[PDB]
């Protein structure tokens, strides 16, 4: 909530919204999902991997 | 050198030279000279015998660890051909 709202005049940059109304906006919530890629089925030889 | 007769060059500067003055001596330098200050070992510098890097090369360190685990899916039977 201090990162997220610029007011009018402020500096924009780290902001998502900006504006006159800024003071009063919130987070209602935040979701995150984090998805993992990688390769599978790791090889061995006569060394090992 | 031209001499000309009849009016010829004199034989010499003669005898009526007006001898000026009799300082013509050099009186002989007699001295002791003594350069003797303590010296102390040492001077400080900035830098003395560096030979300093213009680039390095790229440098590592290095680990492993783990151990072998897997999780596999194996291809189907088939009827085989010949042989």
């Amino acid at each position: 909530n201090n990162t997220a709202f610029a007011a009018v005049g402020a500096n924009p940059l780290e902001a998502i919204y900006q504006g006159a109304g800024a003071a009063d906006c919130e987070f209602e919530e935040i979701s995150y999902t984090v998805y993992q890629s990688y390769l599978d089925q790791l090889p061995v030889g006569q060394n090992g991997y | 050198a031209l001499i000309n007769p009849q009016f010829p060059y004199a034989g010499p500067v003669p005898i009526p030279g007006p001898a000026p003055t009799e300082t013509m001596p050099l009186l002989n330098y007699r001295v002791e000279g003594r350069i003797a200050g303590i010296q102390q070992a040492r001077q400080f510098m900035p830098f003395l015998q560096g030979p300093h890097r213009a680039v390095a090369e790229q440098t590592y360190h290095a680990i492993g660890t783990g151990i072998q685990m897997g999780q596999t899916f194996n291809q189907p039977l088939i009827n085989t051909q010949e042989g």
